[PDB]
């Protein structure tokens, strides 16, 4: 939701089977295409909820 | 088959397979018992439910004990 | 995270007895003459 | 109660007017099954 | 003692035979008079 | 083939079928007016006539609360 | 030999426009009673002394805020018979203490025996195996745990469903709410069931319509049918193949793929019912514990699981004073949950 | 020929009367002001 | 070959294998029974009947064994309370020995019956086909269902040749087990009086014996013999089940609602006591009465049963649980140690205030406080900006009365918004919450988890009837429709009636 | 008998449907209901 | 061990997906 | 010992056999996060 | 007592998984044509 | 596909069942012990 | 739990041995 309110998805970080997803992309963003290449790194992609939209664009 | 002694005792209680009583036989007479029981079990669910409220029949534990 | 200890003893056989039963069955159906 | 008679007045002339033309053929159905 | 709710009790088995027994009444009455018909 | 009984395209396209139900469907129709128009339904039911479900100073509902003495309850409800 | 009994089952089993049969005596008395009840309550009869609520047309309601509404949680489990305690015969009063819940509840569940009975005595005539009644059993589970069973394990009649179009919306809320019946196992397993089922029932029947044999000359096709036909319409070969490359498995036997059809909704509305018997009793599929404790524990912590119990504690507080009338709630307003601004 | 009164004579009746008897007063209702 | 879900019909013309079956199932149960009862024996702990009883502790068959006589185990205690009983041979730990031995020699009796599975006895002397004579296996088994069934009930539960069963006052404070005349009046359809239990079985045992008697003598009507396939054992597992999920639901209800053989100091309390706050009642009146009678709050209080005012809280509530909150109830509260006393809201005027209670439907609720006539007077706000009705603005303080905390006056905010809290559920208690790391959580009790498993199979039950009742009917046709069914018996105008080629127009 | 036409009948009585469903309609705007 | 659990299963499910497409019973024709 | 007639071998096809592990996996699947709470 | 948790899981398995292993191989020797 | 000519059945037979179930059950027996510790 | 696992495979070893004396395979003379 963009307000620096980061909400865990993964198995890894303490989610089970029914509590796991993946995070749409921030708020922040709302909808400009935010691929890999336009993050400074890994890390703030992630942050920023990059994998929802690859995930949903190449579903889609 | 294997004859046994219990088995030579018992042989005539498992020897009429098939035997029936002509017709509609006691057929009336089972309705008649089968209608007290549905009346019987409607008592006894609307005693339990309130619906039926009987003079010292409090449905309760405070009744007494 | 604090899960409960039999989870994984519970899910473990949950899983494999019915799926042993299941392999047991059709391995001895392969093995029967064709 | 005068608002019942209100109310029933129309389906029992309803219901004398339909038995008027098919008595008829009501009697008829009637003896035909002897 | 007969309360209230056994009145009702009696009332309410009394109309429930009164329905199935003019049910039957009526059913056994028009299959008598309308049987199906059967070769020799 | 089918059950014996008279085709219904048959019976609603014959003259007779509409001598007959010209007058009782507006018959049906203006009994189930006047059921709501005289006011009958609200006392066969007893559903509130929209003066009818508060009274003028109080504003809570006549809520039923006593299971075997409800039937009293609703009758001094509805004196107010 | 021929007597009565055997007159009566000739003239109950006639072949006529509608099959009656002795289930029939069962079934069409309490199906139309059912029926005739529910469109009688919804046309003329309030809700106000039960729930405080507006429910009829003669009211001002439409086809979508109508019902026959539960009776008041005081009244419990009571049968609500128009002879019993309750309305002593009154028939207005068996109507505003919603007497017309019960007979609804009471003469659908037997109307629902004499048609699936219905169903046996007719397979039984015909010559069929009687699967149709068997498939029949889900909606018979689903009916008997939601509004018979959850009803009786919970305080009264009041909180079982009520008869109506918005009255089942607020049932799911509710059910969302208090019970968080989305994270239910046996929820989930129903909605596999049945969203299962309606992908069977549409991929069948286009697979059906899309493997047809040209067994006539129209460019319309349902013509070249014949029920007695020997042949298969539609080649389950090129149905297979299809499916195989498509999907990388196919039905190949169409007596599985009809069983499946079948097994798929009855099965999934089987384990909702199961569900819906555990949360009769409040036994909810509610929390997980080792996420209130970490939680708990640690105030970064945040899922999705609770988000949703956020918004469920806003459907409790906020849904309750006016949904339990009974309960005399007054929440003040510093008290009410909510977030930021709104 | 046909009959006239039928088993399916009354299913149809017991549905159809009402019906109508209840549209009527459901019409009546769309004239009723608070 | 058979596929799986058919397996076991190979005993269906095979009565002796049947019976092996059957008794390799009863061997199970009785086993599952034994295994049971040691488990609940090697962890149940007996020293506080008052606030740590068995169904606080998840002991499932250890009330059965109390309901019908069995109270006392081999150590020297009772699950009264008693020291030095000697229960004799049947104490909880000879009853589940009892059990294990019987599962082995019905074991055993298993394999025999496997092995000779040949007897002529169930050869039909005139085809020498394997043959049942079902009608009249159930008028012998019936015979000794009814005999039982009424020495069950006249020597048994009466005391007159066994121990009689568990009964208790009203509140369930005193409960042990009574030799219990019958009632013969219609008080005995009451299900709260135990004096029904011991007629029904009396009068119902009777007329067991006496049908049971009929259906050895007389034999099926004909029409009834052929309507129902009463040469088919499959007609008999259909009807069975059906009785049996008729039961099932029966054993559901009354532990749902309570009645006289599900006593609230085996099972735990009912979540309608909660609803009527039955336990509150009792114990407003008693205090009351003290009052009355000069008492000081303090003494009033003071008289209250520790064990009364355990059942006015909401954590020994059935319909408070969760699915999968496993295990005992001490697990989720704790372990109850002691009453901290009754807690008594006041504020800074000195009004009397009353924490508005947790009904059974909400996992969470706001803590409300309002005067003797429902006037909100107090709570604990969420949002604080615009609150008007704050502990701290109201001034409120809680006195105990009776408990650990007798005659102490809390006026620091936190902490008597700590004590508000827990009025909400009611009666307020200290646990140990370390000895099973207890987590905070409610959880259900016996009641509840009985209720909910035998209505779960009860429910199953009614498909298995309805399969096994449609291949009953339907067994002619279990591989497929006649293979040249006639077109005019499916098709409309041949027949008169549906199905009889005899009524061909 | 066959002498109204099955098509008038049709169009008829699904006018019949037409005017009082567009009553209803007409019913969800004014009056009680109409949340005025 | 909870995450390895949920991992193995969803693991075993996307093998038994292979072996049921590549080496199902092939559809013969009879 | 005499042989016993009633005996049958039992089939579990391959197609069964994938069914039958796809339900019990979904269900360990689905259930798993339940069991450890 | 304060035993390994892992020792329930390890225990089932060592038992089970090659205990199955033997089953398997038994039952389809006897369904083989003989 | 060409049948494989290297295939062979495989037996056990009931001794030997007998004899690897008390092997696993006795090593089981044996070290569950160390598996608590 | 670790009392419930000795005793259980304990239990197994003595049907085993039930099975392996009364259930054997025949020695037969060939
Ligand atoms: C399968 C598909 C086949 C299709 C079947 C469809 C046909 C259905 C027809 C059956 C109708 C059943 C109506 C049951 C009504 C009922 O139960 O009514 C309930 C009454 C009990 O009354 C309740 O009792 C409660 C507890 O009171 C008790 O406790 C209180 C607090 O202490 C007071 O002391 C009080 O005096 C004392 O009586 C409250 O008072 C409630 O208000 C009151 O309604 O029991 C009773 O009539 C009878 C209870 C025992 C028999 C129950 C058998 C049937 C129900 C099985 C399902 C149970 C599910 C449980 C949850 C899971
Ligand atoms: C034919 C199918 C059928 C069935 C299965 C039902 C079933 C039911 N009805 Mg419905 N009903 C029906 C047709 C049916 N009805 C018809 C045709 C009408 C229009 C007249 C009604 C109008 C109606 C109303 C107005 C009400 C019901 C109600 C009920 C419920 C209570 C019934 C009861 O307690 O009876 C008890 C009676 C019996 C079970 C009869 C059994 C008779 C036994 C077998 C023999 C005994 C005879 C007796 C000894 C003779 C002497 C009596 C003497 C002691 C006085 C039950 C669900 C009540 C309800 O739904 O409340 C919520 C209710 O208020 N019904
Ligand atoms: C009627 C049966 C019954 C009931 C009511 C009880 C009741 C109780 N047991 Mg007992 N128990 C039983 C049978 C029962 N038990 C059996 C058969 C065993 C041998 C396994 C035990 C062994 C046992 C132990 C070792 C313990 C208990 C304990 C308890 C207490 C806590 C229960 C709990 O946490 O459940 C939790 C229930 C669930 C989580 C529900 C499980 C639901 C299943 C998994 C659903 C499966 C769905 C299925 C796979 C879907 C199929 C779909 C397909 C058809 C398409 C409670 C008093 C505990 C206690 O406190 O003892 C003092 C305890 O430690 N019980
Ligand atoms: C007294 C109870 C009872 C008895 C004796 C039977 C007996 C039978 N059933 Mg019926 N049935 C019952 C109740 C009963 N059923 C109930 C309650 C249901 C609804 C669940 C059914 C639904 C049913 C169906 C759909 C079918 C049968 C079939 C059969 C026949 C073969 C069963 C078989 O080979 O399974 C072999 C079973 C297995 C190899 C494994 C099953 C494992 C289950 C699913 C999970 C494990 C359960 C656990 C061990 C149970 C503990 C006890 C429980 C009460 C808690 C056999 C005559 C079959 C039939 O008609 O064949 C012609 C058949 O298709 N039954
Ligand atoms: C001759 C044929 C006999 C057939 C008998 C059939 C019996 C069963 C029929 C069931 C009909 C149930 C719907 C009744 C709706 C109604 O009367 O609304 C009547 C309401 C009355 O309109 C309301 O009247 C009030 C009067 O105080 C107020 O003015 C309200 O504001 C106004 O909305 O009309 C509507 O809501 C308009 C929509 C009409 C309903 C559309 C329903 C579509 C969905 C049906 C789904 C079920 C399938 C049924 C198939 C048949
Ligand atoms: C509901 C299904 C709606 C979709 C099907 C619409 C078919 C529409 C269709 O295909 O029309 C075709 C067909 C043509 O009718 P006919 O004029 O040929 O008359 C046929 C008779 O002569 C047959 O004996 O219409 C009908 O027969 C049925 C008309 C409605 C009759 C309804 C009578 C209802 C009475 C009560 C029924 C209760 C049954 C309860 C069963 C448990
Ligand atoms: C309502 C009719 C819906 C029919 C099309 C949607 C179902 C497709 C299911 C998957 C394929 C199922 C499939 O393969 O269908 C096959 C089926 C038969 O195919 P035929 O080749 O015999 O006929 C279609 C053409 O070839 C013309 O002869 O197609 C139809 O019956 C079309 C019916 C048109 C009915 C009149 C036009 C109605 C169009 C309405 C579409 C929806 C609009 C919603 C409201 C705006
Ligand atoms: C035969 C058969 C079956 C079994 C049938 C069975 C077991 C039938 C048993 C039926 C029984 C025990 C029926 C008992 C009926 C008793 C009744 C109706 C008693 C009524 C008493 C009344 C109305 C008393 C009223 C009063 C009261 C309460 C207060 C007093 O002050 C005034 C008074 C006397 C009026 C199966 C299982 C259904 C299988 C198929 C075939
Ligand atoms: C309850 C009761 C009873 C009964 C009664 C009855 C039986 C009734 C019936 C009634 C009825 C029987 C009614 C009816 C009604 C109807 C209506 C009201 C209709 C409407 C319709 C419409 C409106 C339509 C719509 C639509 C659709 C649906 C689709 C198509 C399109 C349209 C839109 C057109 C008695 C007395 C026994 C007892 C007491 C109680
Ligand atoms: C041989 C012998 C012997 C011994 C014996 C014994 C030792 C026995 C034991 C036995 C036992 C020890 C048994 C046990 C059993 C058990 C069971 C049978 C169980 C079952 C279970 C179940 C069935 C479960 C189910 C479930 C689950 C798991 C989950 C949840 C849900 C349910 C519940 C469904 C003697 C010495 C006497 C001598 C003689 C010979
Ligand atoms: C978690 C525990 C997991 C443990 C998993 C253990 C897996 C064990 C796999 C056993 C493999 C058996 O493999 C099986 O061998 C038999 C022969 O013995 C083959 O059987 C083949 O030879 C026999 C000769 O008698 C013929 O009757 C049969 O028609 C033929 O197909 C099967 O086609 C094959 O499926
Ligand atoms: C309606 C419930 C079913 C009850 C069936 C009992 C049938 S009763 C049956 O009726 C015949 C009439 O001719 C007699 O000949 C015969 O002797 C009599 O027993
Ligand atoms: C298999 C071991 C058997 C051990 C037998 C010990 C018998 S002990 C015996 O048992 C009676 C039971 O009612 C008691 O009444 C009696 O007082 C007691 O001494
Ligand atoms: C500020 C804390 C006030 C001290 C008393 C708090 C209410 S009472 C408190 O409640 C706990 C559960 O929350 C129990 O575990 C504990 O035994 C009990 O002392
Ligand atoms: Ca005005
Ligand atoms: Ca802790
Ligand atoms: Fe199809
Ligand atoms: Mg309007």
């Amino acid at each position: 939701d963009g307000i620096r309110e980061p909400v865990s998805g993964s198995l890894l970080y303490g989610n089970n089977i029914i509590t796991a997803a993946v995070v749409p992309s921030s708020n922040a963003i709302g909808l400009h295409l935010y691929p890999i290449w336009d993050a400074a790194s890994l890390d703030e992609w992630l942050y920023n909820g990059g994998p929802y939209q690859l995930i949903i664009f190449h579903f889609l | 088959a294997r004859r046994t002694w219990l088995g030579d005792i018992l042989r005539p209680l498992n020897s009429e397979y098939g035997k029936v009583a002509p017709g509609w036989g006691t057929t009336p007479l089972m309705a008649v018992f089968m209608g007290l029981f549905l009346v019987f079990l409607l008592i006894i669910l609307e005693i339990y439910n309130s619906t039926l409220i009987l003079d010292g029949v409090n449905v309760s534990w405070k009744a007494l004990g | 995270m604090e899960v409960n200890q039999l989870g994984l003893i519970a899910t473990a056989l949950f899983v494999l007895v019915p799926s042993v039963f299941l392999i047991i069955l059709y391995v001895q159906t392969e093995s029967q003459q064709k | 109660d005068w608002r019942v008679l209100v109310v029933l007045l129309p389906v029992l002339l309803a219901a004398g007017w339909a038995v008027r033309n098919i008595l008829p053929y009501a009697v008829k159905q009637v003896q035909k099954l002897l | 003692t007969i309360t209230p709710s056994l009145k009702g009790f009696f009332i309410g088995l009394l109309s429930g035979a009164v329905v199935l027994g003019l049910t039957f009444a009526v059913l056994i009455a028009i299959s008598q008079i309308d049987k199906v018909q059967r070769s020799l | 083939g089918t059950t014996g009984e008279r085709p219904f395209s048959d019976i609603i396209t014959s003259v007779r079928y509409w001598v007959i139900h010209s007058i009782t469907i507006p018959a049906l129709f203006i009994a189930g007016w006047l059921f709501v128009s005289t006011g009958l339904a609200y006392d066969v039911f007893g559903t509130p006539r929209p003066d009818s479900y508060y009274a003028q100073e109080q504003r809570s509902i006549p809520l039923v609360t006593d299971r075997f003495e409800a039937k009293q309850q609703v009758e001094t409800f509805l004196e107010q | 030999e021929r007597g009565w009994f055997d007159i009566l089952d000739d003239w109950l089993k006639r072949d006529r426009f509608v099959f009656v049969g002795w289930s029939g005596i069962l079934l069409f008395p309490c199906a139309y009673l059912a029926l005739g009840g529910w469109l009688t309550g919804t046309t003329f009869v309030t809700s106000w002394y039960t729930h405080g609520l507006a429910s009829s047309y003669l009211e001002g309601c439409n086809f979508l805020t109508v019902a026959v509404s539960t009776p008041a949680n005081s009244m419990g489990h009571s049968l609500l018979l128009l002879w019993g305690p309750e309305a002593q015969g009154d028939f207005t009063r068996w109507c505003q203490l919603g007497g017309l819940w019960t007979f609804i509840a009471l003469h659908g569940a037997f109307g629902l025996i004499g048609f699936m009975l219905r169903q046996f005595e007719i397979a039984r005539l015909v010559g069929v195996r009687p699967y149709n009644a068997i498939a029949f059993s889900a909606p018979i589970a689903v009916f008997v745990s939601v509004f018979l069973i959850y009803p009786l394990g919970q305080s009264s009649w009041f909180f079982a469903p009520s008869f109506g179009v918005a009255a089942i919306f607020r049932f799911l809320l509710f059910f969302q709410g208090f019970h968080n019946w989305t994270l239910n196992p046996f929820h989930m397993m129903g909605v596999a069931g049945v969203l299962g089922g309606a992908l069977l029932c549409a991929i069948h029947g286009a697979t059906v319509e899309n493997t047809l044999f040209q067994d006539g000359e129209g460019a319309s096709t349902f013509r070249a049918f014949n029920p007695t036909q020997a042949e298969e319409t539609y080649s389950m070969v090129t149905a297979n193949r299809f499916w195989s490359q498509i999907f990388g498995i196919a039905f190949s036997n169409k007596r599985w793929l009809h069983f499946f059809m079948l097994f798929v909704p009855v099965t999934g509305l089987w384990m909702s019912a199961i569900g819906v018997v555990g949360l009769a009793l409040n036994l909810r599929s509610y929390d997980f514990i080792s996420q209130e404790i970490r939680a708990a524990e640690d105030p970064e912590f945040e899922t999705f699981y609770t988000k949703n119990l956020l918004l469920n504690e806003g459907i409790r507080a906020w849904m309750a004073p006016q949904d339990q009338p009974h309960e005399n709630f007054v929440f003040p307003e510093e008290v009410l949950p909510r977030g930021n601004a709104l | 020929s046909y009959p006239i009164f039928t088993v399916r004579w009354v299913a149809v009746h017991t549905l159809a009367v009402p019906t109508i008897f209840f549209l009527g007063a459901i019409a009546a209702m769309q004239f009723i002001q608070r | 070959g058979l596929p799986w879900y058919r397996v076991h019909t190979v005993l269906i013309n095979d009565p002796g294998r049947l019976i092996a079956a059957h008794l390799m199932h009863t061997a199970l149960v009785a086993g599952w029974a034994g295994s049971m009862a040691l488990y609940e024996l090697a962890t149940f702990d007996p020293s506080d009947p008052v606030l740590n009883p068995m169904w606080r502790q998840g002991m499932f068959v250890l009330p059965f064994m109390a309901r019908l006589g069995v109270t006392g185990s081999w150590s020297g205690w009772s699950i009264t309370g008693e020291t030095g009983i000697d229960p004799g041979f049947w104490s909880f730990e000879g009853v589940a020995l009892a059990h294990i031995v019987l599962s082995g020699l019905l074991f055993l009796a298993a394999c025999w019956h496997w092995v000779y599975w040949d007897l002529e006895l169930f050869r039909d002397p005139r085809t020498g086909e394997p043959a049942l004579d079902l009608p009249k296996m159930f008028g012998i088994h019936l015979f000794l269902a009814g005999l039982l069934c009424f020495g069950f009930g006249a020597f048994h539960l009466t005391g007159l040749f066994g121990p009689g069963m568990w009964v208790s006052d009203p509140y369930g404070l005193t409960g042990s087990v009574q030799p219990v005349a019958p009632e013969w009046g219609p008080d005995g359809f009451n299900p709260y009086n135990p004096g029904g239990v011991v007629a029904h079985h009396i009068a119902a045992g009777i007329v067991g014996i006496i049908a049971g008697l009929f259906h050895i003598l007389v034999r099926p009507p004909q029409r009834l013999y052929k309507a129902l396939r009463m040469g088919n054992i499959e007609t008999v597992l259909s009807s069975s089940i059906a009785a049996v999920f008729f039961a099932a639901f029966v054993v559901a209800g009354t532990m749902w609602y309570g009645s006289a053989t599900t006593p609230i100091e085996l099972f735990g309390p009912t979540r309608y006591q909660w609803d009527s706050s039955y336990f509150q009642q009792e114990i407003n009146r008693r205090v009351q009465a003290s009052l009355a009678s000069g008492a000081t709050l303090e003494e009033a209080w003071s008289a209250i049963p520790e064990k009364l005012a355990f059942y006015d809280y909401i954590g020994n509530n059935p319909a408070k649980g969760g699915l999968f909150r496993t295990g005992p109830m001490n697990k989720g509260d704790g372990i109850a140690q002691a009453w901290k006393g009754h807690a008594v809201f006041r504020n800074k005027e000195g009004e009397e205030l009353f924490v508005r209670r947790m009904p059974a439907f909400f996992e969470s609720f706001p803590v409300i406080l309002t005067d003797k006539n429902g006037v909100v007077k107090a709570d604990i706000p969420f949002r604080r900006a615009e609150s008007k009705y704050s502990f701290e603005q109201q001034g409120v303080t809680v006195s105990f009365y009776g408990g650990e905390l007798n005659g102490q006056t809390f006026t620091d905010p936190p902490t008597v918004k700590s004590y508000a809290r827990k009025a909400i559920f009611g009666e307020i208690f200290e646990f140990d919450t370390e000895t099973l790391n207890s987590d905070g959580i409610f959880r259900t009790s016996p009641r509840g988890w009985f209720t909910f498993a035998h209505a779960v199979f009860a429910l199953l039950f009614f498909f298995g009837h309805i399969w096994h009742g449609a291949r009953t009917l339907f067994r002619d046709v279990f591989s497929g429709i006649d293979p040249e069914l006639s077109p005019e018996q499916v098709e409309w105008g041949f027949y008169q009636k549906v199905g009889d080629v005899t009524t061909r127009r | 008998g066959g002498r109204i036409p099955l098509w008038i009948v049709a169009t008829v009585a699904g006018m019949g449907v037409i005017v009082i469903v567009g009553l209803f309609f007409y019913g969800a705007y004014a009056g009680l209901g109409s949340s005025l | 061990m909870e995450t390895i659990t949920y991992v193995f299963i969803f693991a075993c499910i996307i093998a038994l997906f292979f072996f049921a497409i590549f080496f199902r019973e092939p559809p013969r024709i009879t | 010992m005499e042989p016993n007639p009633n005996r049958q071998p039992v089939e579990l096809n391959r197609t069964s056999l994938y069914l039958g592990l796809l339900l019990i996996l979904v269900l360990a699947l689905l259930f798993s996060s339940y069991f450890f709470n």
